């Protein structure tokens, strides 16, 4: 697409999202609270927002996907269908902080809500092969310490932990499924 | 009174058996149709066929000899063949369905329906025996049904005879002349299988061979025929003492008191000498000292191996003609004099020597010519551990994202089998460099 | 034992098998009539693998014959040795489908393919030992490109251990003959990829392309072309029926070429092929054969081969010949080409030899080629597909028969997911 | 009577260079194979022992 | 073989021989109550003499009451049609005398 979704549709202005931060670092106020908000209309477009590369926006739309994720309750299952096309395209993206954060929504997503793993299951097809690369890549320091997990874009420990705690939760054909995908996964 | 029981799996196996076998019955002067001829009579002396044959009471022998197969081809080639009328036809095991280079395959799947066939077709043979030596198995190792079907018969077997011995004559891939692609899979998974259930195992791999056709025969477009002739040629060296009368015979229990220093190294390489033409080999001496360099020469190895690589732990050799015990005497002076022959130090002396009358038998339409004088030497030495190293890393090249691997999950097996014999091989280079080291 | 029963449907099909039969016939020595009038025993040793036997002492191929529309058939029957199908295998519908893949594949073909699912299951209980079935088709029809792959869907439901093969024209870009061809192309291959055990591309392009350059001949037509992939077929299974060194199967071939269940498109080739002015004076030699093997212009598609690097290789040689040259040849042609050849898997080349050769040849050579090469062809496909379904043209008459627009995004989705992966093989390195 | 004798009948219903391969091409037996080049040959007891060389420089091929 | 009543079976069809270019085209008539899928037998297409041949079929190589070879099968020409007896006549080739079928 030649402008971004969330781009278009924050300029919309139908967002009830606004930044305001007032805090440690930031945090985002509503003026509509989740009970009221219909889901279908806006997860999709928050998880497209995840595409998203330049200010505020990837801010505005991970704080705003995450806490829909966190506090959405029993809703989220019925808009699964509907998210996997946003999701694959991000990861497709090829960047490693997409990657990384689209990665981290995954996993909140999978365990948000119960139910939601088998329902996932047909679906690997669209959003492993994206990871199957860069598993193998990897970083190599040697004996010196990594300062650097503070903030996580370690993506080869990122993707394994996410293939454990994916399994862990999808059922008994989970597992042949992802050794389907890609090869060199290894059974928990 | 004396026996041995000959099986052979896999296409290079019958492919080689039937090679022997000719050569066999050609040597015992027996008709292809089984009958010895009335008259022209070639044999003297009794019960010689007895180590590979058996009386039917009146007129022709069967071998003692057992064929399997899962692919139906050669079985109906080899039944229609000549020697339709000398096999026992019921011996001649084919299956539905080939292995297709599987291990997992012909280890798991299709095997297990033809090995109580074929354990009863051995019972059934071995009841008639009655001085039972040992047996001989043949098998390519590049081959899913060979490696499989083989790994399986030495576990039963082990467990149902128990201390009986067994030679097995693998035939290991090439470094890097090749004809499948998923051969290095199945040959360590093979080896794995074999190490802790054959006795003796010989190298029998393919560039070596080549060369020694291009070299001495000086045919440059060979095919596996003559191969299979020469390894004929070096079964019949090895069993003509068991059979035929020698100033010092060695028997094939004769070989687990003299070559294997530790249960574990218990893998041969040979070499044989002469390989000449008849357009070629009537110029010369051809006499015991010049023979019997040209067997220890490192280029005439029957496989491809570098003994300068590495120390000598034993080696055992045999003369079959008319050599004289002075002589030979006199050519291991040389041999342990000579320089880039070196043994290992806690082997003060390391050859075994045997002598057998008659010189080795010649077939219509082959390569080689008669000689008097003809020397099989068995090999073991350090040297060997090169190709287990370079298998290892072609295994490990293949291994190291998973390739291939599903078509052998989806047998049966599981996943850790490869790893259990990757670190068994990895004890077995440990073991060879822990034994190379002098004291 | 172990034999293959042949199912072929579609126009382009029917024209396949209507060579394809006859170069078996030819081979096999089996006159129009059914009856043998061949010279060598080994004629008949494996006749079981593709005939059938009746009373009377004829044989009668073992085909299955569907259509939607039977002007096809009634016409490949009335071709040369026409006579030899059975009438009850002919399968054929009244309507037609219009090149639609929807129509073909859910309307009418789901209708159909009762009866012709009836005949094979038939088919395939009666042989005492089953190996796998073939079909031949073109990715550019409706009716083929649905009902075919619908039937391999429903095949491999039932024979989830057997082979499954098949051989697809795909639509080149540049002599297109139908507008509505991306479209049916990239929905057959989605469902291809996923059920097909393994997949070999043809392009008309490419047969033009030898016929035009090597033949140097001046009127092709679709006999040569047809009796090309003729003989390209029969080059895969004679080592079945026949002896040889180092007999090798479709199992083998399976086994030995696929590193990964979903990589199963190959290019396939033949040789030697020699103008009529220049085919005296040519002496045949291993050499020149594995020269023509390699050849980029000797291959069946339009996908280069020195754009990529070759996964795996197999050959497969007829002719009596010594095998020392055979596999000295192959190492040679892998250290003078090692730049092309990818380099975690050493020795990634499988060479059989099958004594007897095809009619007339002193030897021949079929070449199958794993390579990632093929990456292009999906990659242009792909590009007409989402030009011409970016302003949803031609669409309509697909979703007026109960399919939607998420089919097509899946389908695209999934095509350019195998495409990515395809060419992640290609920059691995060890 | 050149070029006009022509019609999709007739033209496009021939094949072209795809016909029987031309002679001295054809010369192998397809019953004769290996194991019967050799193992079918047919063996005799006493083998016959003559041997000639020819003074003419062996053929290359 | 297994039919009762009959043990050998004939079919009858009709032959066409186009003068513009030399092709030919076999088909035989429906019957009714025959049970046999029947139509067109050979295509419009050039006939060789032999299988695998270039040597093709001119119209002064057919006539009545004559063998004609058609993919190895061997037909049997027992009548021809009135035009063909002009044509014939005026082109100067001789026929036979036309029987009836068995
Ligand atoms: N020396 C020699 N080796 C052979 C011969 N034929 C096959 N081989 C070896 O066998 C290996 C492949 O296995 P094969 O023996 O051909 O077949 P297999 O062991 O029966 O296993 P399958 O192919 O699954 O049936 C090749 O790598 C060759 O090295 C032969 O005639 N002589
Ligand atoms: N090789 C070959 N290709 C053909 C032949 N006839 C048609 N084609 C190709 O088939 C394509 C059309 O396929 P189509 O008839 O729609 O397939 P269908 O829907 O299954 O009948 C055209 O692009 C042609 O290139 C033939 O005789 N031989
Ligand atoms: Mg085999």
């Amino acid at each position: 697409v030649e402008i971004n979704l969330f781009k278009k549709y924050y300029d919309r202005g139908d967002l009830p999202i606004a930044v305001n931060f007032h805090g440690a670092h930031r945090k985002i106020s509503w003026k509509l609270e989740p009970e009221l908000l219909d889901y279908h209309l806006y997860l999709p477009i928050f998880f497209e927002g995840l595409r998203e590369t330049e200010e505020p926006y990837k801010f505005l739309a991970d704080q705003g996907c995450e806490e829909l994720l966190a506090r959405g309750g029993a809703k989220i299952f019925a808009v699964l269908p509907q998210l996997i096309i946003p999701i694959k395209k991000a990861l497709s993206t090829k960047s490693h902080p997409i990657m990384c954060t689209t990665l981290k929504k995954i996993q909140k997503l999978v365990t948000s809500s119960d139910m939601i793993g088998e329902a996932l299951v047909p679906y690997y097809r669209q959003i492993l092969p994206v990871m199957n690369m860069f598993k193998n890549k990897r970083l190599n320091i040697g004996d010196h310490i990594d300062y650097s997990q503070r903030k996580n874009e370690n993506l080869s420990d990122l993707i394994q932990e996410t293939l454990e705690i994916l399994e862990k939760y999808g059922g008994e054909d989970a597992y042949i499924n992802i050794k389907y995908m890609i090869p060199t996964y290894e059974s928990c | 009174m004396r026996e041995v029981i000959s099986i052979h799996v896999g296409q290079g196996g019958i492919q080689v058996g039937n090679a022997c076998w000719e050569l066999f019955c050609l040597e015992h002067g027996i008709q292809p149709d089984g009958q010895m001829p009335s008259d022209k009579t070639i044999g003297g002396g009794d019960d010689a066929f007895n180590t590979f044959f058996s009386e039917t009471g009146a007129g022709k022998h069967v071998p003692r000899a057992v064929f399997l197969d899962l692919e139906p081809t050669v079985i109906d080639e080899v039944r229609t063949g000549t020697y339709r009328q000398l096999f026992h036809p019921e011996q001649l095991i084919s299956g539905k369905e080939d292995a297709a280079n599987n291990f997992a395959r012909g280890h798991y799947t299709i095997g297990k329906e033809i090995v109580d066939l074929c354990l009863d077709r051995i019972r059934k043979l071995a009841d008639n025996c009655t001085g039972l030596q040992g047996f001989l198995v043949f098998n390519s190792v590049g081959g899913g049904t060979g490696s499989g079907l083989g790994s399986l018969l030495l576990e039963r077997l082990s467990v149902d005879y128990g201390k009986k011995s067994k030679l097995g004559f693998t035939i290991y891939p090439s470094p890097q002349v090749s004809t499948a692609v998923v051969e290095p899979y199945n040959s360590i998974l093979s080896t794995h299988s074999l190490l802790e259930h054959t006795d003796v195992a010989v190298m029998l791999d393919n560039e070596a061979i080549y060369d020694i056709c291009r070299r001495n025969l000086d045919i440059e477009r060979p095919t596996y025929t003559n191969l299979n002739r020469l390894i004929a040629q070096v079964i019949s060296s090895l069993t003509a003492s068991l059979r035929f009368d020698g100033a010092l015979n060695v028997d094939i229990t004769e070989f687990q008191t003299n070559l294997v220093p530790y249960p574990r190294i218990h893998f041969m390489l040979s070499s044989y000498a002469p390989i000449i033409s008849a357009e070629k080999a009537y110029h010369e001496q051809l006499s015991v000292a010049e023979i019997t360099n040209s067997a220890f020469e490192p280029a005439n190895m029957m496989a491809k191996c570098d003994p300068r690589h590495g120390k000598y732990m034993a080696c055992s050799m045999m003369y079959r003609g008319d050599v004289v015990p002075k002589d030979v005497n006199a050519s291991i002076a040389t041999i342990k004099t000579k320089r880039t022959i070196q043994f290992v130090d806690w082997c003060p002396t390391g050859f075994k020597v045997g002598i057998n009358y008659q010189p080795p038998t010649v077939v219509p339409g082959g390569d080689l010519a008669k000689v008097m004088r003809a020397v099989c030497m068995i090999s073991n030495s350090t040297a060997i551990a090169e190709v287990f190293s370079r298998l290892d890393h072609k295994f490990d090249l293949m291994y190291a994202k998973r390739a291939f691997v599903h078509w052998y999950v989806g047998e049966g097996m599981e996943e850790g089998e490869f790893s259990e014999a990757r670190e068994d091989l990895a004890a077995l280079e440990k073991d060879y460099e822990e034994v190379g080291i002098e004291t | 034992m172990r034999e293959i029963v042949h199912i072929q449907g579609g126009q382009c099909g029917n024209q396949i098998g209507a060579k394809f039969w006859e170069v078996i016939s030819d081979e096999h020595g089996i006159d129009p009539t059914g009856t043998y009038h061949g010279d060598s025993d080994l004629q008949l040793e494996r006749i079981n693998v593709y005939y059938n036997e009746a009373t009377g002492g004829r044989y009668v191929p073992r085909a299955i014959l569907m259509d939607l529309e039977p002007g096809t058939m009634d016409s490949v029957r009335a071709g040369p040795f026409g006579q030899l199908f059975r009438p009850d295998n002919f399968v054929f519908g009244q309507t037609g489908a219009g090149n639609n893949w929807a129509k073909g594949h859910y309307t009418e073909g789901a209708e159909l393919i009762d009866s012709v699912l009836d005949v094979v299951r038939k088919e395939a209980e009666g042989c005492d030992c089953l190996q796998g079935f073939q079909i031949t088709h073109s990715l550019g029809g409706g009716t083929g490109s649905g009902m075919g792959t619908l039937l391999i869907s429903k095949v491999r439901e039932e024979y989830p251990d057997r082979i499954m093969e098949t051989f697809s024209v795909v639509p080149s870009p540049k002599v297109s003959d139908t507008v509505v061809e991306p479209y049916n192309a990239t929905l057959s291959v989605h469902q291809l990829v996923e059920n097909a055990d393994e997949c070999m591309v043809i392009d008309n392009e490419a047969l033009y392309d030898i016929c035009f350059r090597t033949l140097k001949l001046t009127t092709p037509t679709y006999g040569d072309l047809n009796h090309l992939v003729s003989a390209a077929m029969s080059g895969v299974t004679c080592c079945l029926r026949f002896p040889g060194q180092l007999n090798s199967d479709l199992r083998k071939l399976a086994v030995n070429l696929i590193p990964f269940p979903r990589l199963h498109f190959f290019m396939i080739g033949f040789a030697p092929l020699t103008s009529r002015g220049s085919q005296q004076y040519r002496a045949l030699t291993v050499p020149e054969l594995t020269q023509q093997m390699f050849d980029a212009k000797n291959m069946m598609c339009a996908a280069d081969p020195r754009h990529g690097r070759y996964l795996t290789a197999s050959a497969l040689f007829r002719g009596r010949m010594s095998t020392k040259e055979v596999d000295e040849q192959m190492l040679n042609v892998q250290n003078k080409n090692s730049s092309y050849f990818v380099e975690w898997i050493p020795n990634n080349i499988k060479s059989s030899i099958c004594d007897i050769p095809p009619k007339g040849l002193k030897m021949a050579v079929t070449f199958v080629g794993n390579s990632t090469a093929i990456q292009e062809m999906f990659k242009r496909v792909a590009e007409q597909f989402t030009a011409m379904f970016r302003r949803k043209a031609f669409l309509h008459w697909y979703t007026g028969e109960g399919m939607d627009e998420m089919e097509f995004t899946e389908a695209e989705s999934n095509m350019n997911d195998l495409v990515s992966e395809y060419q992640q093989y290609q920059d691995a390195t060890a | 009577s050149k070029k006009t004798i022509l019609s999709g009948f007739m033209k496009n219903n021939s094949i072209v260079g795809f016909k029987e391969c031309l002679d001295s091409q054809l010369q192998l037996k397809d019953s004769k194979s290996e194991y019967n080049d050799k193992f079918q040959s047919k063996n005799r007891i006493h083998r016959d022992t003559s041997i000639f060389h020819i003074r003419n420089k062996s053929q290359i091929i | 073989v297994e039919n009762p009543y009959e043990n050998y079976r004939i079919r009858k069809c009709t032959l066409y021989y186009y003068l513009s270019d030399g092709t030919i085209h076999v088909n035989e008539p429906k019957i009714m109550n025959s049970g046999i899928e029947q139509g067109v037998f050979i295509k419009r297409q050039q006939i060789p003499k032999q299988l695998n041949s270039t040597d093709y079929y001119t119209w002064e190589d057919l006539n009545v009451g004559i063998n004609i070879n058609l993919f190895e099968r061997v037909f049997r020409i027992v009548d021809c049609d009135s035009f063909t007896k002009e044509f014939f006549v005026y082109m100067g080739k001789k026929m036979n005398s036309p029987e009836r079928v068995p």
